[PDB]
RNA sequence: AGGUUCGAAGACGAUCAGAUACCGUCGUAGUUCCGACCAUAAACGAUGCCGACCGGCGAUGCGGCGGCGUUAUUCCCAUGACCCGCCGGGCAGCUUCCGGGAAACCAAAGUCUUUGGGUUCCGGGGGGAGUAUGGUUGCAAAGCUGAAACUUAAAGGAAUUGACGG
């Protein structure tokens, strides 16, 4: 059964990428969902995103602007400390001028930059670049 | 086709595709006024029903239920309700 | 596929240490019969008494006698 | 041989073991 | 590129695809740069003045490259709206 | 064409539906679906003459585009359009090529039949599969004459009209034609094109070898 | 290497097919894969048509046909040449000879 | 001595193209060695990496050809490997020069962290893949050298790239295959999309159509 | 049986006969007695063969369009191809017969109510596809 | 219990240098049914299950929905048999530079150095060896669990060329 609706919609949205698509549709929608696709919008990497609200879990409609290349997940949301943020973003990251590392955090979800900035750790949620 | 518009789909296609697999989920079922010959009242029926509906000033069988779709006696008005 | 939850660590080292056996050096530096059938005993020299000299024949496509001792 | 024919052999001589061991 | 000297430090920029967005590769020879000539308005005659559609080869390998040309030409105002 | 002047005439409508042109076949490609109006009982798919006129003007503003009229190349490997396109050559400065396509043309750089050309005309997918996977090699942007079930592998300005009428390849070559060369400044738009579209009409050599002497006797008689 | 996508057999969602025994040797065979021909021949020659016309004490007499269906396992359809083997792109194809009408 | 037969190679012979770049960005694809030559004049650097005897069998015995890796470029940006098989080994050496000077790359350079000066390393990890062979190349900061098997060593070096680590998995004893992953891997660093490159791209005129009219009167 | 003529007799042939399909004729003996002075010939023998075939070609040609280049019948094909346009076209028919569907997309499209289609009658029976499988 | 046919073992006749075989004749156990054991097969898709995504096409089976018409009776619709489609779940097939793979090939064996959806079993060069021993199950045959000494530089997979083929 589905038990990651975050892997779910990663994985559709890099699928519809990587054959072309403009718009891809998530069926499982989630406030973490939301949130990912907010900080990914805001640094750009995807355009708007439309919720299709039905009485159950709504959908979601984004327009790929076509600048993705890779927006997996890291399933078990490990603890991350700020001591180890450095290897998990040299691990994960294609480098250090670009890319981003989701993960929630008490002050929010947010990319690794902003957690470094106001200095918290959190869970690992994701990655994209 | 690369930019299929997901957010608003035609009415055809959105008719053509499953109930679940709808943009929102939309059942093909609705309910009808039925008339009986030779009664006067007006009997709300479920387009898919799964019972005998009978009336009850009458003793006749207005609905026969099948794998699908209630089929209506011979004889029998109905329309729809409110699309 | 292999288990990635949590708390599965308790199965991750248990199945690592349960495959760990089917490689030849664990098994060897591990399980003790080869050091009992080691006649050095785990040590990188030894002394002996040259009992005999003798000579082995070498390979199949080889040809020599080798010189060896029976110590 | 036959992997097959092997492990007939192979089943005979377990027989005679079984039964040599049993006769002690 | 773009050191934070300052100068723009890269050798070429390469032309991106107008329908994928990606990146067209130096030996990337399936890749396409049509010009679609527009034409006055009053006499429908070639005016010199055109505009230029470049297409990967991905994407017109997987035969997606006429639909892209004619949505890019219907974006621009080549194709009428009523197409 | 957006503007009033680039739009289909009533002349235009009865030469198309005299020649055919939209009748297509019984199979439908998904990628040819977006240029179909309806399907019939028959089964034949009927093609949006209008959509066919916008993807034939097009692919006029495309081979416009280009300065030297020798840079564009039109092939029909079928005899059912290579006086098609031997007279679209001769009009418009083309270069042509006619039956059987010589493979490494575009590619093999040794031989003196090798050519490099700008652009790629087509009269069918299927029948010129063999240019269309050599333009691929070379940069060559396409323009094809597709019908409802002809593949866009390499296709890029795809005209959605026909490719079995004999009667419709002529009238769709002519059509091509005539607008190339009212794009250029060659005709002034106003008065009809000087050349009919039989000029451009496939024959059958039992009509080549009857027809002439028909004409004799009815020009002795 | 897997010489065949079917394995050489028509059984796509069973588990098992009933065997039958080839008309050639008696091999037991399942029934997917057994090549099957089913003749259909006039029960006399064509040489000796015209004899048995003649003879006939009937004028419109039709000559009754054999209809036999042939069961065989692949190394006796081979041995009897109603298969060959094929190349590794002409194996693939599933059309059956042409009649030769003509 | 040299008489082009391509509209490429008539422009790049009468000076009408400046710059390998100018190909490079219409991705037109070079036919004849005689091009680059003409560009990269007495800078492209030359190695052969592997003479291998290949052979078949036929009915007198087995026949021998001898298979040439070659690899070549200057050291700033520019690298191609060819491979040519013959009967010779000095005519398979030629053949595999002329091969690698037909696939020549660019490389795209870039910074570590803290872009400073001149870009020395990757601008990404990179893998290029060929047979079994997979090579990753990893960015490395200022002054580590490429840090590498011997094969990808040199020609990484002779691509220009300054540092860079290296992760190689398979039968990286097969050198041909091992050659070929890394210059896929050095290949597509420039089909990588970064968002530096995120700009919409102005078209320019390519070489053909803007030299259409001297095209006609030469290039016959 | 062995007498499959070869490349170096039917090329020259083939090209001699575009050279000089004037001068030369269906008489083997004129053939051979032009090719002495319209060719070189190292041999009497790939002479008089030459000129044999050359015959059997112009034969061919007589008859029929053989591949060999003939600058007559080139002009010929040129006169059978860019003329002949009827003095009526094949496009200009007073009447055409329109198929409902089709009219209905005309209207769409605005060029509906035409003084010059007929409409048809629409089939009933939706029976075309070839029956599926053999029999 | 029953035992027609076929037919391990066995007998004989052939074949052969020999022929304990292949071929032929006969024929026991078995093959059949009921009840009780055994738990093994190339028990195969040599391919874990659940879930999501990622091309096209024509069919087929079941169910449902909608439509020109033909057909069955009847006076019309229903209901069957065809025809044209749509939907869902299946057995599959063709095609494709989605992509993967050592390749054969696979729309899964794809979405993997751009490596993390959940979870189970399981392999670590070839032999020795699925052997010895111990334990356990079984009436038995055997099944499950399962080494070591020693030996060896390859054994293997997919494809190519040649050679060879009763
Ligand atoms: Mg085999
Ligand atoms: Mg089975
Ligand atoms: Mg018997
Ligand atoms: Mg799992
Ligand atoms: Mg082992
Ligand atoms: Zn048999």
């Amino acid at each position: 059964v589905r038990m990651n609706v975050l892997a779910d919609a990663l994985k559709s949205i890099n699928n519809a990428e990587k054959r072309g698509k403009r718009q891809v549709l998530i069926r499982p929608c989630s406030k973490v969902i939301v949130r990912f696709l907010t900080v990914m919008m805001k640094h750009g990497y995807i355009g708007e995103f439309e919720i299709i609200d039905d009485h159950r879990a709504g959908k979601i409609v984004v327009n790929l602007t076509g600048r993705l290349n890779k927006c997996g997940v890291i399933s078990p949301r490990f603890d991350v400390q700020l001591k180890d943020l450095e290897k998990w973003q040299n691990n994960l990251l294609p480098s250090r001028q670009f890319g981003f590392i989701v993960l929630t955090t008490s002050a929010g979800i947010m990319d690794h930059e902003e957690a470094r900035r106001k200095h918290t750790g959190g869970k690992i949620l994701g990655f994209f670049f | 086709p690369l930019a299929k518009d997901l957010l608003h789909p035609s009415p055809e296609e959105e008719k053509r595709k499953h109930k679940k697999k709808r943009l929102v989920q939309s059942p093909n079922s609705y309910f009808m006024d039925v008339k009986c010959p030779g009664c006067y009242k007006i009997t709300t029926v479920f387009s898919h029903a799964q019972t005998v509906v009978l009336c009850v000033g009458c003793s006749t069988v207005l609905c026969q239920p099948t794998g699908g779709k209630a089929r209506l006696t011979e004889g029998c008005s109905f329309r729809r309700k409110q699309h | 596929g292999k288990c990635r939850g949590l708390r599965t660590a308790r199965k991750l080292r248990s199945h690592r240490r349960d495959q760990k056996w089917h490689d030849k050096q664990y098994k060897k530096a591990h399980l003790g019969t080869a050091l009992k059938a080691n006649p050095f005993g785990g040590a990188s020299h030894a002394k002996g008494i040259v009992l005999e000299k003798v000579g082995v024949e070498a390979k199949q496509p080889n040809s020599a006698i080798r010189k060896c001792v029976r110590v | 041989m036959r992997a097959k024919w092997r492990k007939k052999r192979m089943r005979r001589l377990k027989r005679k073991r079984r039964k040599m061991r049993q006769r002690s | 590129m773009q050191n934070d000297a300052g100068e723009f430090v890269d050798l070429y920029v390469p032309r991106k695809c107008s329908a994928s967005n990606r990146i067209i590769g130096a030996k990337d020879h399936a890749s396409i740069q049509m010009n679609v000539a527009e034409v006055d308005k009053v006499t429908g005659r070639f005016n010199g003045q055109f505009k230029t559609y470049a297409i990967c080869g991905a994407i017109r390998r997987m035969g997606e490259s006429d639909d892209s040309i004619l949505r890019l030409a219907k974006a621009d105002g080549i194709v009428s709206k009523n197409f | 064409g957006a503007l009033d002047v680039l739009q289909m005439k009533e002349e235009d409508v009865l030469k198309f539906l005299a020649a055919g042109t939209h009748l297509g076949g019984t199979n439908l490609d998904f990628q040819m679906e977006q240029y179909i109006y309806k399907r019939k009982s028959d089964g034949i798919y009927i093609i949006n003459l209008k959509r066919t006129w916008e993807k034939l003007l097009l692919a006029a503003r495309a081979i416009v585009a280009i300065e030297n009229p020798a840079d564009v190349s039109v092939i029909s490997s079928r005899n059912t359009g290579q006086r098609a396109v031997l007279k679209f050559a001769a009009a418009t400065g083309a270069t042509p090529i006619a039956g059987r396509f010589t493979p490494g043309t575009f590619t093999n750089q040794i031989q003196a039949a090798f050519r490099e050309p700008r652009l790629l005309v087509v009269t069918d997918p299927r029948a010129d599969h063999q240019p269309l996977t050599e333009a691929s090699y070379v940069n060559l942007p396409t323009i094809a004459l597709c019908n409802t079930d002809s593949p866009l592998r390499y296709v890029d300005i795809a005209i959605p009209c026909n490719n079995k009428g004999a009667h419709s390849v002529g009238l769709m070559w002519w059509m091509l034609a005539r607008e190339v060369l009212r794009m250029r400044g060659t005709i002034s738009r106003e008065h009809p094109w000087e050349v009919m579209p039989d000029l451009y009409f496939y024959r059958d050599p039992e009509e080549i070898e009857k027809e002439e002497q028909a004409a004799a006797e009815k020009a002795v008689t | 290497t897997k010489k065949r996508r079917n394995n050489g057999r028509a059984k796509k969602g069973r588990g098992h097919v009933q065997p039958i025994r080839c008309t050639n040797c008696a091999r037991c065979v399942p029934k997917d894969k057994a090549i099957k021909k089913f003749v259909i021949r006039n029960i006399v020659e064509a040489a000796a048509v015209r004899d048995i016309s003649e003879a006939s004490v009937f004028d419109a007499y039709v000559l009754p046909k054999l209809y036999v269906k042939l069961h065989y396992c692949v190394s006796c359809a081979i041995h009897s040449k109603v298969v060959r083997n094929r190349s590794r792109e002409a194996r693939k194809d599933r059309t059956p000879p042409p009649r030769f009408r003509p | 001595e040299w008489m082009p037969v391509t509209k490429l190679g008539r422009l790049v012979k009468d000076m009408k193209i400046k710059s390998l770049e100018e190909i490079y960005l219409f991705s037109l694809p070079i036919k004849e060695s005689e091009i680059i030559d003409f560009f990269l004049g007495a800078s492209l650097k030359d190695e052969v990496l592997k003479i291998m005897p290949v052979q078949k069998q036929t009915r007198a015995g087995q026949r021998t050809r001898f298979k040439a890796f070659v690899a070549i470029g200057d050291y700033n940006g520019h690298v191609g490997l060819g491979v040519k098989c013959s009967k010779e080994v000095a005519t398979a050496i030629r053949g595999a020069i002329i091969l690698a000077k037909l696939s020549i790359v660019p490389v795209r350079r870039g910074y570590w962290g803290n872009k400073i000066g001149k870009p020395h390393t990757v601008p990404c990890k990179v893998t290029g893949r060929c047979g079994s062979v997979l090579v990753r190349l990893i960015p490395a900061p200022r002054g580590t050298g490429i840090v590498s098997a011997p094969v990808p060593k040199k020609l990484l070096m002779m691509a220009g790239i300054d540092d860079c680590y290296t992760s190689a998995r398979g039968c990286t004893a097969t050198l041909g295959n091992f050659a070929k992953a890394t210059f896929d891997a050095i290949s597509k660093t420039y089909s990588y999309l970064t968002p530096d490159l995120w700009k919409e791209t102005v078209f320019t005129k390519s070489p053909y159509q803007e030299f259409t009219d001297h095209l006609v009167k030469t290039h016959t | 049986m062995g007498r499959v003529r070869t490349k170096t007799v039917k090329k020259a042939a083939r090209v001699i006969i575009e050279k000089y399909y004037t001068r030369l004729g269906n008489d083997f003996h004129t053939n051979k007695r032009v090719c002495e002075e319209i060719a070189i010939i190292p041999s009497k023998k790939l002479r008089n063969k030459i000129a044999g075939y050359v015959t059997h070609l112009m034969k061919r040609i007589q008859r029929g369009p053989v591949r060999g280049i003939s600058i007559k019948l080139q002009e010929e094909e040129r006169e059978r191809r860019d003329n002949y346009v009827p003095e009526v076209s094949a496009l200009d028919q007073e009447i055409i017969e329109v198929d409902p569907d089709t009219k209905e997309m005309l209207k769409l499209l605005d060029f509906g109510s035409l003084s010059n289609l007929q409409v048809t009658q629409p089939t009933v029976g939706m029976n075309f596809k070839t029956p599926r499988g053999p029999v």
